[PDB]
RNA sequence: CGUUUUCAUUAAUCAAGAACGAAAGUUAGGGGAUCGAAGAUGAUCAGAUACCGUCGUAGUCUUAACCAUAAACUAUGCCGACUAGGGAUCGGGUGGUGUUUUUUUAAUGACCCACUCGGCACCUUACGAGAAAUCAAAGUCUUUGGGUUCUGGGGGGAGUAU
């Protein structure tokens, strides 16, 4: 306070604000590939999915949509990426 | 004296100033 | 004798400190009018103002004095004290005495020739005190200090010769008028004028060069 | 302030808060000058030799002065930890 | 600017470690103190002492620097910081006030009790808040054994400390008093344990 | 910006607004209503003169309890009656 | 009413604040002390000053009274915060939590160490 | 909603200046912010600032040495003759001495200075001492 | 001026609040307004209780209570209950006793 | 609120104009328990066309339509930016080798801790404002300019006459 460095800020300070009020804005969301070990291959569902995400082959679910976060269905395996 | 019941006794003087001139229009 | 208390008085009776550059520096508090009687000796009064106040009492009034006065030399120096006491000669003399109390000095410069010796303010100045705002702009040689008569003693013991005045309120009240003038001289070292931009290697106070003449036995 | 021919007049040029390079007035009661001793070798700190800052009445009035002498002492050397300019 | 030697010892550590000077106050926490560590979980926000000593040294030159030692004024008036101040003004110049402070000591004169210094420490800066609110009128620096809630107005240079004390207050007195004591004093070199005795400053019996 | 438009093409909203407070000075609402070629006894005129029809006694409502000494006067260049004060220690005895 | 001024109060106090020894216990003894070492201009208030010293005396035979020190009580009180027990890291090793733990490890050297695992 | 981002700027900037700090970062960033504060620091009244750039508007973080009393804007950019620098320099300046009166002209963004010196006239944008 | 920052009392964020009437002279005032306490106290005086239990089977079986909350004006609250009135200064607390 | 969805200046404030607008009131049905302008009564009182007691019409309630006023009050236009310290709370979200609910580990909900937007507020100061009361806005104003709408100009007469 009176003397602080605004360009180069604490990560821990960075990491507690809004998205919008960072230094640059950007988002804490992410993306992460998921496979339902009765299929072989992988898909890439988004963090905050908000859609009923199926499988390719076997349509069942993956992710069913909350108020925030997408809720993995409990028998899945995701990597963030 | 107080406020609305001067507003209500200027409401009773047009009332009555009504009522004369609409017996000459 | 004086035989003062508050070790500043005991450097300024030792003559230890000189001049009032030294108390208006380091921002020494002045408690003892002889401080400045004796580092201000050609000082004038003027009593600018007496009037009755009353009190209501359970019989009758109580009604004492108010005394405005303004002190001040002519070279860069005013104090401004405003006393109530029961008699109007006693009301005077502590009004003398706060008015010396408050001494404070008076950055004037030009209107903006270089030429010898200044004669205005520095910079545009206000100063307010309960509703009277009085702002004091340079003016050029020769208009004068264009002003109220209360408002042109205070900057005429002051030593300023050309100013201009403007003044916003109910300025009829002297009191509230001579206080907010009195601001607005002494704000004019608090504007940070371009030539004061050089910074200076903040000298030691004098309380500390002569410790050992102050601390009274 | 100088004049035509050189002379320095306006008596008194004032201090400056170094915290905040403000004019510290006459009537500024609550502005202080902090003078800390200079220290030798093994201790036993130089009488009469000091490193010394002013603070002005605003520094001290909104807290500030604390970290402003963390900051102002750190940067001299008299400290080398508790001020960090990343807040 | 410091020589080799005024770092934080081992010995100061266990002392200041034993004496709980770290544990501060709880989640109450005001803005303009940075000399936290890490809150413990649970409430407490444990102090970084490190910080304390480097304030602490700081502190005792700013002490030491005064030309008289006696218009420096000691101020307490918690009983956990009365026996402290006042075996702080045995050792050392330093005038005490344990206890009733009586406005006026500062401002404005003619009072039995005026004190006119150059320098006010004070053990707490709430329950001392009239020596500080009248320092400020009289341009002094305080200096002032703030914990993590304690407010910081009108004090220059604080030590980051526990006043909930019973032992850090007196440990910390006792520590200004061994380092101004070190700085210009009839003192000793590096280790030198002082044989005065820590816990000569303490509150006693209840 | 409190209050008023700054933009620079509101001059209109700044004429028609200042014209339109005007109305609240008594000068100009005098000025500009004709209050002194209608109303108030004279033309506007400086001075008027007139004829006396009787002398009154006019009573000094509140303090200064006295008989100020008047006399009704009709105007030639309107008829108006109109009370006008003889004023000095006598000077009723010089108006018939 | 018999609550006593303050020029007995003030006066008894002075009395007893240089005058501590010599100034027993009792009435009629008290009574001619305050004729000897002080000049009181009546009989009346020299018996109220005598018979508040006596009271005095009474409460501070049984521990102190707040105000009144006249050699002894500063004396005593002077070689009683002059104190032994000391303290210690006698009593085993420095107990300390996890965090205070990661404060001396993050500045300072080997002290004794035993964390804790203290939560909500 | 937001009508001038320079009155934003120098509004950030003078409260930072009022209270003490040595920082400010400005929410708007425009090319008129970055020519009035270039000015600004040729007078020395700022220390360095910096244009972070975001994919967006853009921000600023402009360091502050306490040389600044008040900067401000003239938020109607009346359009000044040369004749009436006078008057604006007189209306609103503390002294004929110091202190900036800076206009916008096509020979670029200037104090009155500069623009007595070049001959070039315009609109105002604001002052600064 | 205002002689209360919270008015007559506690009514910020809605505009109105429903009345319910003082149970001395039904005066109809507003329910955040009114002056609220609840009176909990036996059906027996404590002189009763020990005539009672003796004269009871079931050994004192319950001593039971009785519930009610007493809305006042700002009149009849005055004129009896919560009142005395309050320095300026004193006025701002809001702890009961 | 969430969002690494979309469009890409579409926006801000607004003469004239429009929707909604407590209570009372009005028109026509329905309903009419309670309270209750008017009215009738019993006391009080010097009188009592009042307060207090009893009875009770319109009204209170509803349907269709008017009316368009309230101390319609936060007596504080709306949009935007900045400036200060605190802890509560409501709604959303993120984190936790945290508590609880056992079925055996889970899982959810409730809670706890920390953060975060968005609310209704509050508390302490005052840098600042103010004529003061007081005000985180009533601040960022004689160092006067972010955009915009409405209103006022001594008290009456008078919100009267037309």
């Amino acid at each position: 306070v009176l003397v602080q460095d605004l360009l180069h800020p604490t990560a821990a300070s960075e990491a507690r604000k809004h998205k919008l009020k960072t230094l640059v804005q950007g988002p804490r969301s992410y993306f992460l590939d998921v496979k339902c070990p009765g299929c072989l291959n992988i898909t890439t569902v988004f963090s905050h999915a908000q859609t009923a995400v199926t499988c390719e082959s076997c349509s069942t679910i993956l992710c069913t949509p909350t108020g925030g976060k997408a809720k993995l269905s409990e028998g899945t395996s995701f990597r963030r990426k | 004296m107080r406020a609305k019941w001067r507003k209500k006794r200027t409401r009773r003087l047009k009332r009555k100033r009504r009522k004369v001139r609409a017996r000459s229009k | 004798g004086w035989v003062p208390v508050t070790k500043l008085g005991r450097l300024v009776k030792a003559g230890k400190i000189t001049t009032i550059e030294e108390i208006f520096l380091h921002s020494l508090p002045v408690k003892e009018f002889q401080i400045i009687d004796t580092l201000l000796p050609g000082l004038q009064d003027e009593v600018m103002n007496i009037k009755p106040v009353q009190k209501q009492t359970r019989a009758g009034q109580r009604t004492r004095f108010k005394a405005v006065v303004v002190v001040g030399d002519s070279n860069g120096h005013v104090g401004l004290g405003i006393k109530t006491a029961k008699e109007v000669a006693g009301a005077i003399r502590a009004g003398i005495i706060i008015a010396k109390l408050s001494v404070i000095p008076i950055r004037r410069g030009y209107w903006g020739t270089n030429l010898g010796q200044p004669h205005s303010l520095a910079t545009k100045t206000t100063g307010k005190c309960g509703s009277v705002t009085v702002r004091l702009i340079p003016a050029p040689r020769g208009s004068g200090i264009v002003a109220s008569p209360a408002v042109k003693k205070l900057l005429q013991l002051a030593g300023v010769e050309d100013v201009y005045t403007q003044s916003n309120g109910k300025t009829r009240t002297l009191e509230n008028t001579l206080k907010a003038a009195f601001v607005a001289i002494g704000n004019t070292y608090g504007f940070l004028t371009p030539n004061l931009w050089a910074e200076q290697p903040l000298p030691v106070s004098p309380l500390d060069i002569y410790s050992d003449e102050a601390s009274a036995q | 302030m100088e004049n035509d021919k050189g002379q320095l007049v306006e008596l008194y040029v004032p201090r400056k808060c170094s915290a905040t390079n403000r004019i510290i007035k006459a009537d500024d009661h609550a502005s202080v000058q902090i003078n800390v001793a200079k220290v030798d070798e093994e201790g036993r700190a130089i009488p009469g030799e000091y490193v010394t800052y002013a603070l002005s009445g605003y520094v001290r009035s909104r807290g500030e002065s604390d970290d402003s002498l963390n900051r102002l002492a750190q940067n001299d050397g008299l400290l080398k930890n508790v001020w960090s300019y990343s807040r | 600017s410091l020589p080799a030697t005024f770092d934080l010892t081992p010995e100061d550590a266990q002392l200041l470690l034993a004496a709980n000077t770290h544990l501060g106050a709880r989640n109450v926490q005001v803005h303009q103190e940075p000399y936290v560590f890490n809150a413990r979980p649970d409430g407490v926000h444990v102090i970084n002492v490190g910080k304390t000593w480097e304030k602490l040294v700081l502190a005792a030159r700013i002490i030491a620097a005064i030309p008289n030692p006696e218009d420096v004024v000691a101020i307490s008036s918690r009983t956990f910081g009365q026996r402290a101040v006042l075996k702080f003004a045995a050792h050392t110049g330093a005038t005490p006030i344990a206890g009733r402070f009586t406005p006026g000591s500062f401002t404005n004169y003619i009072t039995r009790s005026f004190k006119e210094p150059r320098l006010v420490i004070v053990t707490d800066p709430r329950s001392d808040a009239q020596a500080i609110k009248e320092a400020s009128y009289v341009n002094i620096p305080v200096i002032a054994l703030t914990d993590l809630d304690s407010p910081s107005e009108f004090v220059d240079v604080a030590i980051p400390c526990n006043n909930r004390g019973k032992h850090s207050i007196g440990l910390i007195w006792y520590l200004l008093a061994r380092e101004v004591l070190r700085l210009r004093g009839a003192l000793v070199d590096r280790t030198q344990p002082w044989s005065i005795m820590p816990d000569l400053y303490f509150y006693r019996d209840p | 910006g409190k209050g008023k438009p700054r933009g620079l093409n509101s001059a209109r909203k700044l004429r028609v607004h200042r014209r339109n407070n005007r109305w609240a000075e008594n000068n100009y609402k005098k000025r500009l209503l004709g209050t002194a070629f209608k109303s108030s006894p004279f033309g506007g005129s400086s001075h008027a003169k007139g004829i006396v029809l009787e002398k009154l006694g006019i009573e000094s409502k509140q303090p200064n309890s006295a008989i100020r000494k008047c006399v009704r006067v009709q105007l030639i260049k309107n008829g108006k009656k109109v009370t006008a004060f003889v004023p000095n220690d006598g000077c009723l005895n010089f108006v018939d | 009413g018999r609550v006593r001024t303050k020029t007995v109060k003030r006066a008894s106090k002075a009395l007893i604040e240089r005058y501590y020894p010599k100034l027993t216990l009792d009435f009629q003894t008290n009574k001619r002390l305050c004729d000897e070492i002080a000049t009181i201009q009546s009989k009346r208030l020299r018996n109220k000053i005598a018979g508040y010293t006596t009271h005095l005396m009474k409460r501070i035979q049984k521990g102190p009274v707040r105000g009144i020190s006249f050699k002894l009580q500063e004396e005593e009180r002077e070689r009683k915060d002059q104190y032994v027990p000391e303290v210690s890291r006698s009593n085993g090793v420095l107990n300390v939590d996890n965090q205070t733990s990661d404060l001396v490890k993050s500045l300072g050297l080997k002290l004794p160490l035993s964390v804790i695992n203290v939560s909500a | 909603t937001r009508s001038s981002v320079l009155a934003d700027a120098l509004n950030a900037i003078n409260n930072a200046e009022k209270t003490g700090k040595r920082q400010v970062l400005i929410r708007p960033s425009s090319k008129v912010i970055i020519k009035f504060l270039q000015v600004m620091q040729k007078h020395g009244y700022i220390g360095e600032f910096e244009y972070i750039d975001d994919h967006r508007s853009g921000k600023i973080v402009v360091q502050l040495n306490g040389r600044l009393n008040k900067c401000g804007v003239i938020s109607p950019r009346f359009n000044v003759k040369i004749g009436d620098i006078e008057k604006w320099t007189a209306n609103l300046l503390p002294a004929r001495q110091f202190g900036y009166v800076i206009l916008t002209t096509s020979a670029g963004i200037m104090d009155h200075e500069e623009a007595r010196r070049k001959h070039v006239s315009g609109k105002i944008l604001g002052f600064v001492y | 001026p205002k002689k209360r920052a919270s008015n007559g009392r506690n009514k910020k964020g809605r505009g109105h609040v429903k009345p319910v009437r003082c149970v001395n002279c039904s005066k109809s005032i507003p329910k955040d307004k009114a002056i609220k306490r609840m009176a909990i106290r036996n059906i027996v005086e404590a002189a009763a209780v020990r005539d009672l239990s003796e004269a009871s089977v079931y050994p004192e079986y319950a001593l039971p209570k009785t519930y009610n909350k007493l809305h006042y004006c700002v009149s009849c609250a005055i004129h009896a209950r919560i009142v005395r009135v309050r320095s300026r200064e004193d006025r701002k607390n809001r702890a009961p006793p």
